[PDB]
């Protein structure tokens, strides 16, 4: 999941 | 004749903006992945080919605990019921917060990308910030109907  | 918007090449310009009134914030909309590079702009779609029309646009940032104006920081927040709305070009699209859900940090189907009738709009916002382990454990998502 990107945004990290 | 009609706007005709499309991510181009300028992966350097907003394609649009993003904003919510019950949890009041207001931000640029630049293009996928949201990879360091794109995230160092703004929220970018989740995705390098998101389309202007996908059946689901993800979208995602870090969140900053002494900043609510940030990407994604003001947003736990808001909840169901919630009104979206997406800007872009001279377009205003529009959303409401239909379903939420959290995930290991390794469950990247979050883009969840499947429902086409009710189009959506996939957030993602990381937070739960270790400091032991120096990464982020637990991830937030949450996914808005389409209701323009
Ligand atoms: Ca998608």
């Amino acid at each position: 999941l990107p945004a990290t | 004749m009609q706007a005709k918007p499309q991510i181009p090449k300028d992966k350097s310009k907003v394609a649009g903006y993003i904003e919510i009134p019950d949890a009041d914030i207001k931000e640029p909309v630049y293009p996928g992945p949201a990879t360091p590079e794109q995230l160092n702009r703004g929220v970018s779609f989740a995705e390098e080919n998101e389309s202007l029309d996908d059946q689901n646009i993800s979208i995602a940032g870090h969140t900053f605990i002494d900043r609510p104006n940030y990407q994604f920081t003001n947003l736990k927040a808001a909840k169901k019921g919630s009104m979206v709305y997406f800007k872009v070009g001279n377009e205003t699209r529009k959303y409401k917060m239909t379903s939420i859900r959290d995930v290991k940090p390794t469950d990247v189907g979050v883009l969840d990308e499947q429902k086409g009738k009710d189009k959506q709009l996939t957030l993602i916002t990381c937070d739960d910030y270790n400091e032991k382990t120096g990464v982020w454990e637990k991830r937030k998502i949450f996914v808005a109907t389409e209701v323009k």
